């Protein structure tokens, strides 16, 4: 009878200054693949290139 | 029967080719989940530039994104009073899930 | 007169090859970020979105 | 000090499946599926044809 | 006899020690859950027989 959800820590925070994202991003990791570190690396060297 | 396929591997071609003749020999319908793929959305009069087979909609990698095409059929005017009727029927097979 | 369909799609112009991006099918697509190791990408895959 | 070790890469067992197959019913084709999925199941479903 | 012997001696002289070898580690995504419940990041190319 529970609903899973995402909750933004900016609506359980006052303190604007340390919260600096939102629900998006983990919406966005949702898409991505799990990674092995060698692949975080893989994803590193690739942006800076 | 409306038969969902969560995942096409390890299904026989001879199943696939089976369950196709079944949509459409007994009307099933036949959801499948585990493709993804990328809608262009044609004009009637530019047509259907890429053709398919159930065969490759069955057997698609699970990993890899299919091109289907989709028409938009409102901007087609209506036949003339003296086109010839036509005795055979136009069909389809693909559909999307979501808008 | 006679506009079959005005979608909204990423401006190309601006999201361009340079930043790795194909926009061609209708979302974005960059070539090398995640990926299998020990083995080629593959054409076409959907982690490229 | 001792050169007490050999050392393998991708080792050998003492130990294997070894099958025969009835070839009036085997199928001499390749089995296949999925390049990954091939990748790995691909060898045993060979065997266990 | 003498070939189990042979046997049990290529075993107790057997001074193997595996280092990691070739070794995809494939995107999840392109493998069927079948395969992914069983699959630990990454295997060995040479995967054998199971």
């Amino acid at each position: 009878r529970y609903h899973e959800s995402v909750l933004e820590i900016a609506d359980i925070f006052d303190q604007a200054d340390f919260i600096q994202t939102s629900d998006a991003v983990r919406q966005l990791r949702a898409l991505m693949p799990t990674l092995s570190t060698s692949q975080i690396r893989h994803a590193i060297e690739r942006i800076a290139q | 029967v409306h038969m969902t396929i969560n995942e096409r591997a390890g299904m026989s071609k001879l199943v696939a080719d089976n369950i196709i003749a079944s949509v459409i020999k007994s009307n099933w319908v036949v959801d499948i989940l585990d493709i993804e793929y990328t809608a262009e959305v044609m004009t009637p009069s530019e047509g259907y530039t890429q053709h398919v087979d159930a065969e490759s909609i069955m057997t698609a990698p699970k990993g890899k994104l299919f091109h289907l095409q989709f028409m938009d059929g409102l901007l087609r005017p209506e036949p003339s009073a003296f086109d010839p009727p036509a005795s055979g029927e136009d069909m389809r097979l693909i559909y999307p899930l979501q808008p | 007169y006679g506009a079959a369909v005005v979608n909204i799609d990423l401006n190309r112009d601006f999201f361009d090859t340079a930043t790795g991006i194909d926009l061609t099918k209708g979302i974005p697509l960059v070539q090398d970020l995640l990926v299998p190791i020990g083995v080629t990408a593959g054409a076409e895959q959907s982690a490229e979105y | 000090l001792s050169d007490d070790f050999k050392q393998i890469s991708d080792p050998k067992g003492y130990l294997t499946y070894s099958v025969k197959y009835e070839d009036q019913f085997t199928k001499k084709d390749k089995l296949r599926a999925s390049e990954a999925d091939d990748r790995i199941v691909g060898p045993t479903v060979n065997l266990f044809k | 006899v003498s070939g189990l012997l042979m046997v049990l001696f290529k075993v107790m002289t057997d001074n193997r020690l595996v280092i990691v070898g070739e070794t995809t580690t494939p995107m999840s995504n392109t493998l069927s859950t079948v395969v992914n419940n069983v699959l630990r990041t990454t295997y060995h190319n040479n995967v054998g027989v199971n």
